[PDB]
RNA sequence: GGGAUCGAAGAUGAUCAGAUACCGUCGUAGUCUUAACCAUAAACUAUGCCGACUAGGGAUCGGGUGGUGUUUUUUUAAUGACCCACUCGGCACCUUACGAGAAAUCAAAGUCUUUGGGUUCUGGGGGGAGUAUGGUCGCAAGGCUGAAACUUAAAGGAAUUGAC
């Protein structure tokens, strides 16, 4: 949202889930932010580089917070043969 | 019986979305649901959807991204003028900011805004935000 | 002086966080008021109603109190509290610190046009609690508030400036009001809207990036 | 974003079969049929195991993620797991909880109990419940070691084994111990297998 | 469908379905009636005058144990007997 | 009934437990150890806290009752060190180096394509 | 027509306490059929009917498809009967809550202020009153339809505590 001065006017942009897009409310403690760390050619951990994921306290709560983020994980390269598309 | 395949339709994929999901397997299929269906297509309330075949009255699947808040339909397509425009878009939409009450005019079926640019009426399927 | 207990209040204590927008882009549970006393120090509370409860406790009918408050800045912030203590005034106070607690942000937007502030809301809302259902609706700049002065109150307390309210059931029992309007104001940062299809990146928290600060020694 | 260092081991694997983690459970939910590989004609199910290690590849990534490693915390109320989850703690940095779980922990920031996790792992997602639904408030990420009938409310990954055998649970709590050290930088080759034997974490008694 | 018509040729059945539910309203009833130009002693109007028969000691007990100050009036205009209340009159000195 | 109060029980036992052999059946000595080694005002409440430390050495001589003695804690510390078992079951020696499993196990770790000793022992129902 | 049991009425012996009323024995009608009449129930699942969608789980009932399953071995089979896996179509259960509700509770009493799948019937504070009158159906008993005058600030539904 902005003015006619083409500037911002809100207070903050929401987080929106990854799992099922919606937005994740400034209450929201069923949620959850995953980091998943970048790891070197030798197999350690970057400290300050993570890949995020977001999901929302319907998501987890609905038990399906495992699943989507096998399929987030594999759907970016971080599993393999897990997350299969056709069931 | 089934009376109406729009409101069925538009049902599942209302439900489908609350349970926040991902895809909707749509039987029957109409040629007024794929005209309505590219309306919402055109915005991008959904991503692409897909018809399939069985010789009788086709299946859709739809993939449908995270967009759309409601979809329905208003059962009694009823009879609409032009200022009667101003009415329903004070009734359905959640604002004067966006919204479509879509309209199945003699020149196809589109949103409200696309009739007032062509300056034409005719009767009222539903309303997309 | 304050010392905190909690992790995010020793942040808030150290000045690594500004605005409680990153508690509020990050859905933190607060469970420290002193980090909103620090945080919102424009931050103007009401009492909206004390009331004597006549309690049966062990054999001994005394007299305690129920207060219900409402703290908020003019700007959107709002916040509501229900307390009942044995005094008056540890009704009231600990009602504001309650307040203080479950401050949520508003999104006021704007009716029709995109001129200067936002100064309605930027759709339509609706809360319940008990059989109290609010409904919000926007209004045209300079409209008032078109609401019962309880909840009218609890609308100027957010910086709300144009609104249309209809309710339904027993708006008597104001409390359940109070809860509706408030659930109301909470569900306008809740509903997707075609300027926010917008695909953003997820930041981290400042749990990360000011973990070797702030953690307990 | 992983090289082919990450794969899957033949003595690892050997360890997995040996401790029944292949073997699941009877019956199985809707929500874990990935992790099946097939059902034996006696009704026992079995345990994709290279999902298995893939899970645990990733759960030691999330381990990894948080900075300060006292965070992390381990919970069980299994037997089994608390020999496995203080011995974990032990090699790991990370703080245990044995036993029976203190609600309120991660609520009511004044008693003495008080701890604030960014991260919780649960041996039985059923025996711990309460700590899952304690977790479910203050936005901690949950990693559960789930067999093929546990609940899958409010859990982040999750590792398919059998909470029912002891070399299972202190097996996978080992490999987990370990590889999230080899991710550390502690365990600097990767050819060396962790010095530490498996029988430290299984569970004993006189 | 919340078990009422929606079709749109079903005007009729909704406006015959309004006509034959509003009978069960209190004003309605007592309007197109012609209640109160029946049998209301006033038949229909907002004053009256009369003819007082009566000054009539009226006693209300319980609660409020009073004694009330009425009159027995036989109106003008129908010949009908009405009592009535008389206020701020403990003597009624200005009636007899 | 004599029931000892707060002060005479938890000082004979704090007696007991960090100051135990010098401590005797007798109360007469058990008496004067009293008078040397605590600081008691009275001679009657010294005489409580002295009987019930000749009590109590009567009732520990008999078995370990439960007091405070850190000699024990460090031993469990040991104790999860202790039985470390230099052959595991996980070790293939216990099962002749093979690796006894059924028929869809091996074929999962045919589906795997890692290379493992295993002896396909059928099951059926 | 039948009439054995029990038994509205009735005919009767009562009595002893204020332990309540008593009770007990005989017993016509009826209870059972045939030919007709009547059309009412807490005729309740207190939940109209048709149709779509939205979580699991394990039992059953009817049908069907598979099994180098099992058993009765008749030599192998085939029957059957169980076990496993799937599929329809039921009567029920048990969790939760995503959602609903005032709550008890509800997989529908959900998809409802973000209010529209189709359609039938009903109600508008409590009494007066299912009363009065009229019509209609019936041999009768009654049923259906169905008021007003007048009177009144509550009558209610669910849940919660402890004081005779």
């Amino acid at each position: 949202m902005e003015n006619d001065k083409g500037q911002l006017v809100e207070l903050y942009v929401p987080r929106k889930c990854s799992a099922t897009n919606r937005i994740i409310k400034a209450d929201d403690h069923a949620s959850v932010q995953i980091n998943v760390a970048k790891v070197d050619e030798e197999g350690r951990a970057i400290p300050g580089e993570y890949v995020t994921y977001a999901l929302s306290g319907y998501v987890r709560s609905r038990g399906e917070s495992d699943d989507s983020l096998n399929r987030l994980a594999q759907n970016d390269g971080l599993l393999k043969n897990v997350w299969s598309y056709s069931r | 019986t089934r009376s109406s395949v729009l409101a069925d339709a538009l049902n599942a994929i209302n439900n489908a979305e609350k349970t926040g999901k991902r895809q909707v397997l749509i039987r029957p299929s109409s040629k007024v649901i794929i005209k309505f269906l590219q309306v919402m297509q055109k915005h991008g309330y959904i991503g692409e959807f897909e018809y399939i075949d069985d010789h009788r009255s086709g299946k859709i699947v739809v993939q449908l991204n995270g967009r759309l808040n409601k979809c329905g339909v208003i059962s009694p397509r009823f009879n609409v003028k032009i200022g009667d425009i101003e009415k329903w878009t004070a009734n359905l939409l959640p604002a004067r900011q966006f919204g479509y009450v879509i309209l199945t005019t003699s020149a196809g079926i589109m949103d409200h805004e696309e009739a007032r640019r062509k300056h034409v009426s005719g009767k009222i399927l539903g309303f997309v935000y | 002086g304050w010392v905190p207990v909690t992790k995010l209040g020793r942040l808030v204590k150290a000045g690594k966080i500004t605005t409680i927008e990153e508690i509020f882009l990050h859905s933190l549970p607060v469970k420290e008021f002193q980090i909103i006393d620090t945080l919102l120090p424009g931050l103007q509370d009401e009492v909206m109603n004390i009331k004597p409860v006549q309690k049966q406790t062990r054999a001994g009918q005394r007299t305690r109190f129920k207060a219900v408050v409402v703290v908020g800045d003019s700007n959107g912030h709002v916040g509501l509290g229900i307390k009942t203590a044995k005094e008056v005034a540890g009704a009231i106070r600990a009602g504001i610190i309650i307040a203080k607690l479950s401050v949520i942000p508003i999104r006021r937007g704007y009716w029709g046009t995109n001129l200067g502030q936002p100064h309605s809301l930027a759709t339509k809302t609706t809360g319940k609690c008990g059989s109290v259902t609010v409904r919000l609706i926007p209004a045209p700049r300079g409209s008032g508030i078109v609401a019962s002065p309880a909840v009218k109150k609890l609308l100027q307390l957010a910086g709300v400036e144009d609104v249309y309210t209809q309710s339904n059931g027993k708006t008597r029992t104001l409390e359940n009001t109070l809860k509706a309007a408030f659930v109301a104001i909470g569900n306008t940062y809740g509903f997707l809207t075609p300027n926010l299809w917008a695909e953003q990146p997820l930041p981290v928290s400042p749990l990360d990036i000011y973990s070797d600060e702030a953690s307990a020694q | 974003s992983l090289p082919a260092t990450f794969d899957l081991t033949p003595e690892d694997a050997q360890l997995l079969l040996a401790a029944n983690t292949h073997l699941g459970a009877r019956n199985v939910q809707v929500h874990q049929e990935p992790y099946v590989f097939n059902a034996r004609p006696d009704g026992v199910h079995v345990i994709n195991v290279g999902k298995t290690w893939e899970k645990l590849v990733l759960a030691a990534r999330i381990i990894a993620a948080i900075p300060n490693p006292e965070d992390v915390v381990a919970i069980s109320s299994r037997t089994f797991g608390q020999r496995a989850v203080l011995k974990f703690a032990a090699h790991t940095g990370a703080t245990p909880i044995a036993g029976r779980f203190t609600p309120g922990s991660f609520t009511n920031y004044i008693t003495r109990s008080f701890k604030e996790p960014r991260l919780v792992i649960v041996t039985d997602p059923r025996s711990d419940a309460q700590a899952i639904k304690e977790a479910s408030y203050v936005n901690i990420p949950v990693i559960a070691l789930t067999d093929l009938d546990s609940p899958s409310e409010f859990v982040d990954v999750a590792i398919p084994c059998n909470n029912r055998g002891k070399h299972s649970i202190g097996l996978i709590w080992y490999l987990l111990a370990r590889e999230v050290l080899r991710l550390r930088g502690a365990l600097v080759d990767r050819t060396q297998p962790w010095s530490i034997m498996p029988d430290l974490y299984f569970y004993r008694f006189p | 469908g919340k078990g009422k018509p929606r079709g749109l040729n079903s005007a009729r059945k909704l406006r015959v379905h309004r006509r034959n539910n509003r009978w069960a309203e209190n004003n309605y009833k007592k309007r197109l009636l012609g209640t109160a130009f029946k049998s209301s002693p006033f038949g229909g109007s907002s004053h009256a005058k009369g003819i007082v028969l009566e000054k009539l000691g009226i006693e209300s007990k319980q609660p409020n144990s009073a004694i009330r100050k009425c009159v027995r009036v036989q109106l003008i205009k129908n010949g009908k007997k009405v009592t009535a209340f008389v206020p701020n009159d403990g003597c009624l000195n200005f009636v007899d | 009934g004599r029931v000892r109060t707060k002060t005479v029980k938890r000082a004979s036992k704090a007696l007991i437990e960090r100051y135990y052999p010098k401590l005797t059946l007798d109360f007469q000595t058990n008496k004067r150890l009293c008078d040397e080694i605590a600081t008691i005002q009275s001679k009657r409440l010294r005489n409580k806290i002295a009987g019930y430390t000749t009590h109590l050495m009567k009732r520990i001589q008999k078995g370990p009752v439960r007091g405070i003695s850190f000699k024990l804690q460090e031993e469990e510390r040991e104790r999860k060190d202790q039985y470390v078992p230099e052959v595991s079951a996980l070790d293939l020696s216990r099962s002749n180096g093979v690796l006894n499993v059924d028929n869809q196990t091996s074929d999962l770790v045919k589906s795997l394509g890692l290379k493992l000793p295993l002896s396909v022992i059928n099951v059926s129902a």
